[PDB]
């Protein structure tokens, strides 16, 4: 091990003592590996031990599984759960992985050596040297791509991912004509991250998913071999600092960055995250709720079209301030939600109150309700209901779960930027552990006011 | 204002169809007022002032007016497309605008502009 | 002081009034709530619906790819033949052995063609659209056979 | 200071949600939950329970002395329903209005008969049941289910029971609840 | 340069000029005293003292000046509402500029006190420096203390020498200032025994004179003295800050409270009152006993007193305030014209039905009205699509029985609404509002604000004992 | 007609008549 007498570094410190050590640093992070996957194959197990066949995904809490649904394991049409094998092979096959990982990590934290530059230089690196440390990006920037290019052969080919907007109903559909347009393909880039645009999160076609995917794959693999056969330039260098912590620091911020694009994606996206195995989105809950009156009422016997509310401004349907006709009440802040189950009596212009007056399916129907009642809305005991709810119902949106859950790691991702990032500037300019004493730069600085 | 033509019947000729229209209550009996005050759903009363709660406040107070009116609206067939069964011209009309739920006088409104419609 | 009229909507409850609160009831199965069990049940009712579907896509559609109307077009898809590939399914489990896999089969090679016609009507290409939906008919047509 | 043990690894008293109880000539299994009502809504009240939280959500039991000794002889279901109209309340609300969606001029509230049935008790005597669901423009709780069901006991006395549960309530389980009690309603 | 907040410590080894300083503070109070009762005076209404009394005109002096004798003015009114046949020297009027003299004169002897610090008396003989006695000042003040109170006790209060102070009934319908008789008995320490007033001065009064003359005579012990620096001024400051404070909360509470040295007559009803219905069950009471005589409604309700029917009324409730809500009661109310009468509501079955009174704790309370069992049987329901108890389907009709709608029936559904929500809040009186334009709002008595602020400044006392008193315990540490 | 605590009860329910002796 080490002690602090010969690191400077206190045992809450002490993983900062393998900066160095590149040999133990190597079984840190390969160990850290087996735990993840380890969770992965242990949870996914856990799961689909405890998923029963007469409830929905959504409603027994399970979070891996939705996944491997997504991928279009043991799904069928409607998204109806037909066997659960597949995900138990996932479980087992990441659970046996995770011992391999925890073996490596175990070795290359005690007997491997400490540091490799001196045995290994292929793998021995050392920080600042540049020309290695892109090179060792450029190794895992291929490897991403891979994975990417792996996702898009199971769409295209070895099955197909499922499609929530598949044509005549939603089920698995293998990719054929993946989106390659730039301007389709990086116009999810430059739309705003405000309302309507969405950002990246608006992708609502398959087709797109997997053609980004597409470009993503390469550019990564042909990034890879670039920094595999480049070193930073001169603006780099004089523009970043270069050292272990710096380069952590640009991680945690990135990372914490993608963490919040992760929960804005689970809580809004739909066709990414399908809401028969992850339930409705919240705008999709309030327009179901809208849908499941309107279609009450009209049958009682309710003129949904001329039907004015108390403010005027229409009881069941109105217009969006674009002039989209749109549900009415306060639903009116998700008019941009869009979903397989109110799409085909929409039309050009907003919703279409023919398809509303005839021509609305009895499923349009049962989903909507369904959606209604399991909306995102929970407590942390799992007390099911919109607020000030009787403790009857036991069930909290995975949604919420996850969008919650990375949204506060994006958070404290961020934070150790700043940390890791301002700690990396003062140690390269030498004042990390405080002042001189003898060189106060502000006793050199002009006396101000 | 509340635009509409709400049970209009016009019966001119192919141009200028006048016709009377029903123009509701901007506002609805539940519509609550700021003070809560309103026609099915509310307080009636001044309930911020205890000892002014009934008095010339009635004007605002229980009162809450949700009374329709009525708007004279003109339509005209600019052109007609016989093979499609699809018309289009020009429309005018004045209806009432907001009485607040009487609380105010309501203001006659111009509304001029173009109406399409298919004769299927 | 006016008594709370009045009104027999009990014929509201035959034009499936209570298939919301059927869907709303946690308690009863997600397929009996989804209503998968209902119609696996009903052969006749599932039949009957996969009749209604061929329609929408033989004697239907055409119109909008004639006009354009590729929104119509595109929402004419799934809408009602929504439930399609289930019923189409569910039929097919009907028959047995190589009866239900050959019908499966066919109902493989119309749900690929539903799905190229669809796509045809996104690039909004009306050429295609119209001999895709012939390919759609004919693929129809023949699972309607095995599955019928 | 009676010295009952605690029932530590013992077995829960009642599971069923319904509480059986016993009246004047008639007996129902109130649901657990709810609590005894103190507010005599209509005449005859005998029975009167609500919800721990939402007061929609009540039960009222009436037992009015009748000369007819059937059910039947207060004429056809709709009649009586006609008869016992007051139940469903009264708008007070009389402003002249046409800016309700759903509802007709002048007209705030709207209750819309759903179904009616004649059940018959092990004893023999029938009992009118009516299913209505009660709206208003201001749409709360989504609405207000009505369950009425009314016969005579031996006793030559109406008997009739109105359970209201807000829509709101009614798809998230409250429905099991009042179907229970208005099932378990018998008069003797 | 000593600090603002150290600027009076200049005087603090000046026995000269802390006599001038405090002549200052005396003149100041004495001034304010007069002053604020001219202001009064010139500021009040004596023209009704049933529906308009001091506390709802906002007066806050004249109770008590009222409460110790005062009366008459020379205005040629009475307090009581007749003429002041003669006012004399002692007229609210005189006592005031007596106050405002007062002032002037200790305001020279406060100069004289500060040019002339340096005196003799203050030095000590032993060491010539400036040094006080504290053991014996407090002994002989302590002594003339008790004299004061057993005098004001045994004379001013007993009426043997003093005019007497104000007595009234339980219920306040009639009281003034008459002589009052020690009790010296267990009832004399009920809060609400006037007696006790004359016996505890007497007792309290001969005691101090007695504990006077021991810290005159005996001397202190020389542990209590060094433990309890009873040679710093600042420790004298500190006791005396604790004293002032304790008394403080007392006087409050009793205002509070309400006791025999609070007349409601002269500071209002308090707060428990209402929410006890004292002067409520009193008015039902009477009326019931002439309904048992054989009297009718009308009868028994116009023998109730107006004055009695006003107490009855949320409006004098002291806790029915605000704190910015500034002005008098008559204010935000209008000023009592007269009384409506008692407001008889009963449905179309006839029952009678009772209004429930808004609870003090709420500013708004739905209007409800329950029969004697208490069960709701009518109300002004918020939703009116299906009503159950609505006034209108309920069919209920109010009739005044006494007052200004004496014999008067009311069955307008507004009409009886409007009188239902008048009843809540106790007994209808007609209020005018136009001349002070009352904003309708309800304003605190007097006796609410006297204990709001007397608890604060008690409160903030607190802090002054204990900043004070630590500086006496670490004088060391705080020297410098 | 009502008693006293008959009438000041339901007109007022925390008053001393009918909060005292209730037992
Ligand atoms: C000390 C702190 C509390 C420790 C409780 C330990 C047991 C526990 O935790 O209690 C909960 C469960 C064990 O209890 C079970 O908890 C379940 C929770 O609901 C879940 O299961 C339900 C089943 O109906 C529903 O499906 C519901 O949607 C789903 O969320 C149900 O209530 C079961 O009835 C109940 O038995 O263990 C668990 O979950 C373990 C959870 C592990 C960590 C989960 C992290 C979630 C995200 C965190 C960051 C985001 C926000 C944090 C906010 C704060
Ligand atoms: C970025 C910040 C501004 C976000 C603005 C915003 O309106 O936020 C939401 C947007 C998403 O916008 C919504 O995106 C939606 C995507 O769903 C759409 O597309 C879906 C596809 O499945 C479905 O079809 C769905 O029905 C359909 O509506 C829609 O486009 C909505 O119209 C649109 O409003 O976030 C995004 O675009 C992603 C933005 C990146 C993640 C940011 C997370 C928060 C980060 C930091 C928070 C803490 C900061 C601390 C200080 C520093
Ligand atoms: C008769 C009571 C009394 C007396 C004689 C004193 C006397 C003294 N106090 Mg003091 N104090 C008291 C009560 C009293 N205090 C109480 C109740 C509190 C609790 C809030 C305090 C808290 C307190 C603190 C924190 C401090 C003192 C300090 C001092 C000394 C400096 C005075 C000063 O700053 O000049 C006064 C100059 C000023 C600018 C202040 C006047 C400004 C006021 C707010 C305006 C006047 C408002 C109004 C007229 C006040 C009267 C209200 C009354 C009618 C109810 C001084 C010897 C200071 C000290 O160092 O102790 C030795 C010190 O810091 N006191
Ligand atoms: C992901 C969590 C994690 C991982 C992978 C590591 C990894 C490592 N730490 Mg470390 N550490 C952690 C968390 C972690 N730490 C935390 C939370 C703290 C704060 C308490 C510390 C504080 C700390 C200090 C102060 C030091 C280290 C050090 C080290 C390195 C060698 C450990 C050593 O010297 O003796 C090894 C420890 C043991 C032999 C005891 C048991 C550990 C074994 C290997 C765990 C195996 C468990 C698993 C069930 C085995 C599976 C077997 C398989 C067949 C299934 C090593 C690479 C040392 C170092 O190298 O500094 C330069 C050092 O001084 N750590
Ligand atoms: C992969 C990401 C990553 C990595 C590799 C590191 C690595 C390192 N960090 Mg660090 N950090 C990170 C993320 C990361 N951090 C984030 C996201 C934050 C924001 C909260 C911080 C905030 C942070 C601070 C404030 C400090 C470090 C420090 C250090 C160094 C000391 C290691 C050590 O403490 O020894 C052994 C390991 C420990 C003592 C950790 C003990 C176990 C923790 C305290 C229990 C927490 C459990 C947690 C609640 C479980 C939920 C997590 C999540 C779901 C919310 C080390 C090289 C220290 C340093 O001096 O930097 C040079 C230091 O002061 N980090
Ligand atoms: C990030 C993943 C990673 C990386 C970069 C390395 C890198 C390295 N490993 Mg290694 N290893 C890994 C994962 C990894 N390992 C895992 C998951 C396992 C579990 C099966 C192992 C088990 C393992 C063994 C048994 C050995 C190495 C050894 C080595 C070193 C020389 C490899 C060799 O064949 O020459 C020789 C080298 C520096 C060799 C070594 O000597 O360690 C330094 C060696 O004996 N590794
Ligand atoms: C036969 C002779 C006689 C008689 C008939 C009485 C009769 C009476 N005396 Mg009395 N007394 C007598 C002799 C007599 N005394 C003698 C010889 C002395 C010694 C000189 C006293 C000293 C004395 C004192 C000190 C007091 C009385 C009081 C009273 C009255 C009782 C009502 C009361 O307690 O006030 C109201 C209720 C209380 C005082 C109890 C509350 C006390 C708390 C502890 C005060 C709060 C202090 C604290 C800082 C507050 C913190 C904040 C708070 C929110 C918690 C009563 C009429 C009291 C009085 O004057 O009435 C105002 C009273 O305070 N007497
Ligand atoms: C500086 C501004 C201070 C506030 C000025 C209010 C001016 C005003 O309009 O109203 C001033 C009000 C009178 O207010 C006026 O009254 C008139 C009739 O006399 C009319 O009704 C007017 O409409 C009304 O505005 O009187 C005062 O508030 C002056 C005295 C201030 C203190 C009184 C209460 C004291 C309570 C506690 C004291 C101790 C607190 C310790 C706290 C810790
Ligand atoms: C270095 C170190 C550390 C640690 C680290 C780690 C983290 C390790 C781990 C490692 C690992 C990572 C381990 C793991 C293992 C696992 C395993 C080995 C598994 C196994 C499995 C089996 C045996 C089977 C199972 C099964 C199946 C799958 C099927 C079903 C049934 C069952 C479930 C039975 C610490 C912190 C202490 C610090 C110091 C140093
Ligand atoms: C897959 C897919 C897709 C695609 C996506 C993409 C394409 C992504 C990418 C993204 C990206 C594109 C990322 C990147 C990022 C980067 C950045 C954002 C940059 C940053 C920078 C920095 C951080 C720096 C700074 C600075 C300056 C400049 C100054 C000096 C200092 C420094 C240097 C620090 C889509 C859409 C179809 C959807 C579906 C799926
Ligand atoms: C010189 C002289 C003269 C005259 C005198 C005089 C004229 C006196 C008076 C004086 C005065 C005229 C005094 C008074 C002053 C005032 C005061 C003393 C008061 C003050 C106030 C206060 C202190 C209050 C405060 C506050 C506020 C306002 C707010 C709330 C709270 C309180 C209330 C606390 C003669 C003829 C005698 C002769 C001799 C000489």
């Amino acid at each position: 091990g080490r002690d602090q007498e010969t690191t400077g570094f206190a045992w809450w410190s002490g993983n900062a003592r393998l900066i160095n050590l590149s040999g133990k640093l190597l079984g840190a992070h390969v160990a850290h590996a087996g735990l993840i996957v380890f969770w992965a194959g242990a949870m996914n197990l856990f799961e689909v031990s405890h998923f029963v066949p007469e409830k929905p995904m959504y409603e027994q809490g399970l979070i891996l599984l939705p996944h491997i649904a997504t991928l279009g394991y043991g799904v069928g049409p409607g998204g109806e759960i037909i066997d659960t094998f597949p995900y138990f092979v996932s479980g087992v096959l990441h659970l046996i992985s995770s011992a391999v990982l925890g073996f490596g990590g175990v070795y290359h934290s005690l007997i491997g050596p400490e540091t490799l530059e001196e045995s290994y230089p292929f793998f021995g690196y050392v920080w600042k040297d540049k020309n290695k440390m892109t090179n060792i990006l450029g190794y895992h920037l291929i490897m991403l791509g891979l994975g990417a290019w792996l996702l898009v052969w199971k769409a295209m080919y070895f099955g197909g991912v499922y499609d929530t907007w598949a044509p005549g109903g939603g089920d698995v559909r293998v990719i054929t004509n993946p989106t390659t347009n730039a301007a389709v393909i990086f116009g999810y880039l430059v739309k705003s991250p405000f309302g309507g645009d969405g950002w990246i999160c608006s992708v609502d076609n398959m087709e797109d998913i997997i053609g980004g995917h597409i470009w993503i794959g390469t550019l990564e693999i042909l990034g890879g071999i670039w920094h595999i056969y480049t070193t930073p330039w001169p603006w780099a260098r004089r523009a970043f600092v270069w050292s272990g912590e710096a380069y952590l620091s640009y991680s945690l911020g990135a990372i914490g960055v993608m963490g919040f694009i992760a929960c804005c994606m689970s809580w809004f996206n739909n066709t990414a995250y399908p809401s028969e195995f992850y339930g409705p989105t919240g705008p999709e809950a309030s327009q179901s709720q809208a849908f499941t009156f309107l279609v009450r009422d009209q049958r009682l016997g309710a003129n949904v079209a001329s039907a004015q509310g108390p403010t005027g401004l229409g009881k069941y349907l109105m217009r969006s301030p674009t002039g989209e006709i749109i549900f009415g009440g306060e639903t009116m802040r998700f008019w941009d939600f869009r979903g397989p189950w109110l799409e085909p009596l929409r039309g050009p212009n907003g919703l279409d109150l023919n398809k509303l007056k005839n021509d609305i399916q009895p499923w349009q129907e049962r989903r909507a309700a369904e959606y209604m009642t399991h909306a995102p809305l929970g407590s942390l005991n799992s007390v099911g209901g919109v607020a000030t709810e009787i403790n009857a119902v036991n069930f909290v949106s995975p949604r919420s779960w996850l969008a919650c859950s990375h949204f506060c790691l994006g958070f404290f991702f961020f934070i150790g930027h700043l940390w890791h990032a301002g700690r990396a500037r003062a140690a390269a300019a030498g004042f990390e552990k405080g002042i001189d004493r003898f060189d106060e730069p502000v006793l050199s600085m002009r006396p101000l006011d | 204002f509340l635009f509409t033509i709400k049970q209009f019947d016009g019966k001119g000729t192919l141009d200028g169809i006048k016709g009377d229209f029903l123009v509701p209550s901007y506002r609805g009996s539940s519509f609550l007022d700021p003070k809560g005050r309103g026609g099915s759903t509310g307080y009636d009363n001044a309930v911020a002032l205890p000892a002014r709660a009934d008095a010339e406040e009635l004007l605002k107070e229980n009162v809450k007016i949700t009374k329709a009116l009525k708007g004279s609206a003109v339509f005209s067939v600019a052109k007609v497309d016989p093979v499609t069964g699809e018309i289009a011209g020009v429309f005018e009309s004045i209806q009432p605008s907001d009485t607040d739920l009487g609380a105010k006088p309501p203001k006659d409104i111009k509304v001029t502009g173009l109406w399409y419609a298919q004769l299927k | 002081l006016t008594p709370v009229d009045l009104f027999d909507d009990r014929s509201v409850r035959d034009r499936g009034f209570d298939l919301i609160y059927e869907a709303r009831d946690l308690d009863l199965p997600q397929n009996v709530r989804e209503g998968f069990t209902q119609a696996r049940a009903s052969l006749d009712e599932t039949k009957k619906r996969v009749k209604e579907s061929e329609a929408r896509i033989d004697a239907d559609l055409d119109v909008f790819i004639q006009k354009s109307y590729w929104t119509e077009a595109r929402e004419q898809l799934r809408r009602q033949v929504g439930t399609l590939r289930f019923d189409l399914n569910t039929l097919a489990s009907t028959k047995e052995k190589e009866a239900k896999k050959a019908a499966l089969g066919l109902r493989k090679e119309f749900i690929q063609a539903v799905e190229d016609l669809d796509f045809a009507l996104r690039e909004k290409d009306q050429a295609s659209a119209a001999k895709k939906l012939e390919i759609t008919k004919a693929k129809l047509d023949s699972v309607l056979a095995a599955v019928l | 200071a009676y010295g009952d043990s605690a029932n530590v690894f013992g077995k829960v008293t009642n599971k069923s949600g319904f509480v059986p109880y016993a009246g004047d000539g008639f007996a129902l299994l109130l649901p657990a939950k709810w609590n005894p009502s103190k507010e005599n809504d209509f005449p005859g009240v005998i029975l009167r329970y609500e919800d721990n939280f939402d007061a929609v959500n009540n039960l009222v039991v009436i037992a009015q002395d009748t000369d007819k000794k059937a059910i039947a002889d207060f004429g056809s279901q709709d009649k009586f329903l006609e008869s016992v109209s007051y139940l469903l309340g009264k708008q007070a609300y009389s402003g002249e209005t046409q800016s309700e969606g759903g509802f007709a001029p002048n007209r705030v509230s709207a209750a819309s008969l759903l179904d009616v049935s004649t059940t018959t008790d092990k004893k023999g005597k029938t009992y009118y049941k009516y299913e209505l669901l009660v709206r208003s423009a201001d749409g709360d709780e989504g609405g207000r289910h009505q369950l009425i069901g009314a016969t005579v006991g031996s006793d030559n006395k109406l008997y009739i029971i109105k359970i209201q549960i807000g829509d709101k309530r009614w798809f998230k389980g409250a429905k099991k609840e009042a179907m229970g009690a208005f099932d378990s309603f018998t008069v003797v | 340069g000593l600090p603002w907040y150290r600027v009076h410590t200049v005087v603090i080894n000046d026995p000269g000029r802390l006599i001038s300083v405090h002549l200052m503070h005396t003149a100041l109070v004495s001034g304010w005293a007069g002053s604020m009762a001219l202001f009064e005076i010139s500021v009040f209404d004596p023209s009704d003292p049933v529906l308009n009394p001091m506390w709802r005109q906002g007066m806050f002096v004249l109770p008590f000046m009222t409460r110790l004798g005062i009366t008459q003015s020379w205005g040629g009114w009475t307090i009581s509402g007749e003429t002041a046949t003669n006012p004399g020297i002692w007229s609210y009027e005189g006592v005031a500029a007596a106050h405002i003299i007062l002032s002037g004169a200790l305001f020279l002897a406060s100069v004289w006190h500060w040019t002339y610090w340096d005196l003799e008396l203050f030095r000590d003989p032993r060491t010539g420096k400036t040094a006080l006695d504290l053991p014996k000042i407090f002994g002989i003040h302590l002594f003339l203390s008790g004299l004061l109170c057993f005098g004001f006790g045994a004379f001013h209060v007993t009426g043997v020498f003093g005019p007497g102070i104000w007595v009234s009934d339980p219920y306040g319908l009639t009281g003034r200032v008459q002589p009052v008789a020690p009790s010296w008995g267990a009832d004399g320490f009920d809060p609400y025994n006037p007696g006790g007033i004359a016996s505890h001065h007497i007792a309290a009064g001969i005691l101090g004179v007695l504990a006077g003359l021991f810290h005159l005579c005996v001397r202190p012990s020389i542990r209590l003295y060094f433990g309890l620096s009873m040679g710093s001024i600042e420790t004298v400051l500190s006791s005396s800050i604790a004293a002032v404070f304790w008394a403080a909360f007392v006087v409050a509470g009793t205002m509070w409270y309400g006791s025999a040295a609070t007349p409601i007559e002269l500071f209002g009803p308090t707060r428990y009152q209402w929410d006890q219905g004292f002067f409520q069950q009193e008015i039902q009471k009477r009326v019931q006993a002439s309904l048992a005589e054989g009297a009718s409604l009308s009868d028994a309700w116009s023998r109730i007193p107006e004055k009695l029917a006003f107490y009855d009324y949320i409006g004098n409730n002291p806790a029915k305030g605000g704190l910015f809500r500034t002005g008098a009661m008559n204010s935000g109310d209008g000023i009592a014209v007269g009384w409506l009468g008692h407001a008889s509501f009963k449905d179309q079955e006839g029952r009678e039905l009772f209004v429930r009174r808004m609870p003090t704790f709420f500013e708004t309370f739905p209007v409800l009205l329950l029969d004697k069992d208490g069960i709701v049987r009518a109300d002004v329901p918020f939703r009116k699509a299906e009503s159950k108890y609505s006034i209108e389907q309920v069919g209920v009709s109010v009739t005044f029985y006494g007052g200004e709608l004496d014999g008067l029936t009311f069955t307008d559904p507004a009409t009886v609404k409007k009188y239902a929500r008048k009843a809540q809040l106790g007994e209808i009186f007609e209020f005018d509002r136009s001349t002070l334009q009352s904003d309708g709002v309800f304003r605190s008595s007097p006796r609410g604000w006297f204990t709001f602020g007397h608890v604060c400044f008690a409160l903030l006392f607190f802090f002054g004992h204990i900043w004070h008193g630590a500086r006496t315990i670490f004088r060391d540490v705080f020297a410098g | 007609v009502t008693l006293a605590l008959d009438k000041d009860d339901p007109a007022k329910e925390d008053s001393v008549k009918g909060l005292r002796k209730d037992i």
